[PDB]
C-alpha cells in the first residue's frame, strides 16, 4: 500500500520518491504510466494522481526512484471532487489506490449507467 | 424490567422539551420563563421550578379511554405530599385532534372518582402512599417483597370496599397545584418551528442541525443556573438575536437524537476542520470517572490517536497533551502501562515533585530515522501543570466530562466541550472510526 | 510578515518566500493561483499582486 | 560527543526510594540519567537502550 513520499509539489506536477528497492519491486506493476496513486493531504483528505514519468537511477552509490504525477481531484471525506488546487505538502505519503475508491469514482446515478468495460 | 424512575425521567425530559419549544414559539417580548426546575435531586435550595409534568397520548381517540392520566396525576399527588415552601405550579399537557383547547372542567369530583381507581399497579405505587390502609394486614402485605394472587385480590377487595381517607389537602392541590390544557402535538409542529425560525438570514439545514438544538438547550439552561434572579428577560426579539449570536458561538451541546445517530454523533462535521491540519496543538482535558472502562482503554485510545495525528515526522510538529483529572499518584501506573506498549511519554513528575523544565521541553527528533523523544504529555489536574499549559497555549482545547476550565487563559484558544460515554464515541467524534 | 517576505523584485515578477510550514498549511486555502496578495512598499503604501505560480519543495 | 561513545553505569547498594531521590537531585542539576524504574517496577528494555546523539546540537539523550 504505502509507496513513497512527495519531494516536489507544483500545480503542474508532483514528484514522489520511492522508499526502497524492495517496495518498488513489490509493486512495480502498479507503478506504470497512466495508472493511479493517491497522496494524502492533511489527516483525512487525499489527492488522486495519475503517473506520467518514472526515472530510477543508480549512478555510483546514489539510489533514486522518482515518479512524476499530476493531481486530478481530491477525496474529501467519502466524496470525490475534481480540481487541481490543493497541493499536498512535502514529505507526505503515497498510498496506491484500493478498489473501493476506484469503484466510488465511477458511481454516478443508479439509472443512467452504461457498462462499457 | 427497567426501573420506572428512568421512564418518569424520560417523560419529564419530553415535557421539558415541549415546554421549552412552546416558550421559544411564544418568545416575542418580555417572556421571563422558569422552564422546569426539578431533576429529582436532593438539594432544592433555589426553587426555580415549574413542575415534573408529562406529555402522554395514545394513537387517536376523541375522549380518553380509561386510566390514561391516572399514573401522571398519582405521581403528581405523591410528589405534592412532600412539597412546601414556594408554590409549585403543576400542569398537564396532551394532544387530541378533536377536543376542547384550554382548561378542562376540573374542580372536585373528577379527582374523587380518579382516587376511586382499583388498579394493582397504582395501589402498589402511589395509592398506598397517598391513602394509607387502616388495617395492619394490608400494611404487612404491601411491605412484602413478594405478593401472591390471593394477597393482591385481598388488597384490591379491601381498597374497593373500605373507604380510606388521606391527610393531604386535595382541594388545595386542585385549586392551585394543577392545570390541564389540551395542547397541540409538537411532532407535527417541527415544521412550523423551523418556519418561524426561518425568518432571519440563517440557512436551510443550519437551523435544523445547529440553531434549533442550541436555542432549545440555551433556553433550557436558563433555569439551571444557581442564581434564581438570572431569569429576567425583556424584549424577546433582542434576546432572540443574542441567542442567534450565541448559537454560532457555541454550536454544540445537543440533547436529543435530532439528525444524530448511535449513542452520540453530536458534533462532528464541524470538528473535521482543525482536525485536518497537521501542525496543530491539541490539548485534551479528561475526567476519568465519566468514561466507561477508562483504565483498560485509555492506552489503546492514546495509541490510536497517535498513529493518526502524530505519525508524520516532519509535518506533525506538535505534541499532544492529555491532562487527566486524578491525583499526583496513579500517573506511575499509566506510565507503566504505556512503557509495556512501547509508547514514549513524559509526565513531568519524578515521584511526587513536578518539574517545570521537564514538562515544557520540546522533543528532539531525528528525521533520517523515525525517532521522536516523546509522543505525548500525560499529567494530572494540578496547579503547576495548569501554569505550564497557560505558559505554552494550545490552539484547540477539548474538554471531556465536567472539569473546571478555570485557571486556564483563553486568549486564542478554541474550547470544544465534548460529552461522551465511552471511547468508541470519542473515536467516532475524532474521525478515527467510520462507524459506531 | 503575516504570510512571508520578498526575495526578488523585477518589473514583470515578484518572488515571495513563505516563512514556515504552519503558515502555509493554515492559509493554503488563500494561496492558490489567481488570488491576491499585498506587499508593503515603504511604511504606508501597499502593492496589490496576483498569485501566478506556486512552488513547494525541500531544501 | 564524537569520541566518548559509551555510557557509564553506576550500581548502588540502596533501595528504590533513595534511587528516586538521587534521580530528583540529578534532574535538578540538568544531568540526564536513566534508572530503569517506572515507579517500583524495573524495565529491561528501558535500562539497556543506547543513547541517541545529535552531534550538530551537541546532544546526548542520557
Amino acid at each position: 500500500m504505502k509507496i513513497g513520499s512527495v519531494i516536489e509539489s507544483s500545480p503542474h506536477s508532483i514528484l514522489v520518491k520511492i522508499d526502497t528497492l524492495k517496495i518498488f519491486e513489490k509493486a512495480k506493476s502498479a507503478l506504470q504510466i497512466g495508472k493511479y496513486l493517491k497522496i494524502q493531504e492533511g489527516n483525512h483528505n487525499f489527492v488522486l494522481c495519475v503517473i506520467q514519468n518514472i526515472k530510477i537511477s543508480t549512478d555510483k552509490d546514489e539510489d533514486i526512484f522518482i515518479l512524476t504525477v499530476q493531481p486530478v481531484g481530491i477525496f474529501k471525506g467519502e466524496e470525490f471532487f475534481q480540481g487541481n488546487s490543493m497541493l499536498p505538502s512535502p514529505t507526505e505519503p503515497v498510498f496506491l489506490v484500493e478498489d473501493d475508491i476506484l469503484n466510488k469514482i465511477f458511481s454516478n446515478e443508479k439509472t443512467k449507467i452504461f457498462h462499457l468495460g | 424490567m427497567m426501573s420506572r424512575e428512568a421512564d418518569h425521567t424520560i417523560k419529564g425530559f419530553l415535557y421539558q422539551f415541549n415546554k421549552t419549544l412552546n416558550s421559544i414559539l411564544s418568545s416575542t417580548d418580555q417572556d421571563e420563563i422558569q422552564i422546569e426546575g426539578i431533576i429529582e435531586d436532593i438539594d432544592i435550595k433555589n426553587s426555580n421550578i415549574t413542575n415534573a409534568i408529562q406529555c402522554k397520548y395514545h394513537e387517536s381517540k376523541v375522549r380518553h379511554n380509561l386510566s390514561d392520566i391516572y399514573k401522571p396525576i398519582l405521581q403528581m399527588l405523591l410528589h405534592f405530599l412532600e412539597n412546601d415552601s414556594l408554590n409549585i405550579k403543576y400542569a398537564l399537557y396532551a394532544y387530541f385532534p378533536n377536543e376542547q383547547v384550554g382548561v378542562k372542567e376540573v374542580t372536585k369530583s373528577q379527582i374523587e372518582e380518579i382516587l376511586s381507581s382499583s388498579n394493582f399497579d397504582y395501589i402498589s405505587k402511589y395509592i398506598s402512599k397517598i391513602k394509607p390502609p387502616k388495617e395492619q394486614i394490608i400494611k404487612e402485605l404491601l411491605g412484602k417483597t413478594s405478593k401472591t394472587t390471593e394477597d393482591k385480590t385481598r388488597i384490591k377487595k379491601y381498597y374497593e370496599t373500605s373507604k380510606l381517607e388521606t391527610i393531604v389537602d386535595i382541594d388545595k392541590f386542585l385549586r392551585d397545584h394543577f392545570v390541564f390544557e389540551i395542547g397541540l402535538s409538537y411532532e407535527e409542529l417541527m415544521n412550523e418551528t423551523k418556519n418561524l425560525l426561518m425568518k432571519e438570514g440563517f440557512s436551510l439545514e443550519d437551523v435544523k442541525d445547529l440553531f434549533y438544538p442550541n436555542s432549545i438547550q440555551y433556553i433550557a439552561e436558563l433555569s439551571i443556573l444557581p442564581e434564581a434572579e438570572k431569569r429576567i428577560s425583556s424584549k424577546n426579539k433582542l434576546i432572540d438575536y443574542l441567542k442567534g449570536n450565541k448559537k454560532t458561538a457555541m454550536s454544540r451541546w445537543t440533547s436529543e437524537v435530532l439528525t444524530r445517530k448511535q449513542l452520540l454523533k453530536v458534533r462532528k462535521n464541524q470538528l473535521v476542520p482543525s482536525l485536518n491540519i497537521n501542525s496543530r496543538s491539541r490539548y485534551f482535558i479528561i475526567d476519568p470517572d465519566t468514561i466507561d472502562n477508562f483504565d483498560d482503554e485509555f492506552i489503546l485510545f492514546v495509541k490510536d490517536y497517535l498513529d493518526k495525528y502524530n505519525s508524520k515526522i516532519k509535518l506533525h510538529t506538535e505534541t499532544p497533551c492529555f491532562i487527566l483529572k486524578t491525583d499526583v499518584n496513579n500517573l506511575s501506573e499509566y506510565h507503566k502501562r504505556f512503557v509495556s506498549r512501547n509508547i514514549q511519554i513524559i509526565t513531568g513528575y519524578i515521584g511526587d515533585t513536578f518539574y517545570f523544565k521537564e514538562f515544557n521541553k520540546e522533543p528532539k527528533r531525528i528525521i533520517k530515522d523515525n525517532w521522536v523523544e516523546f509522543k505525548a504529555r500525560i499529567s494530572c489536574n494540578s496547579d503547576e501543570v495548569i501554569k505550564c499549559i497557560n505558559y505554552k497555549k494550545c490552539d484547540d482545547l477539548y474538554i471531556v466530562g465536567g472539569v473546571d476550565v478555570s485557571l486556564l487563559d483563553t486568549a486564542d484558544v478554541n474550547i470544544e466541550n465534548l460529552e461522551i460515554n465511552n471511547f468508541r464515541e470519542l473515536k467516532y467524534l475524532l474521525s478515527m472510526l467510520k462507524e459506531i
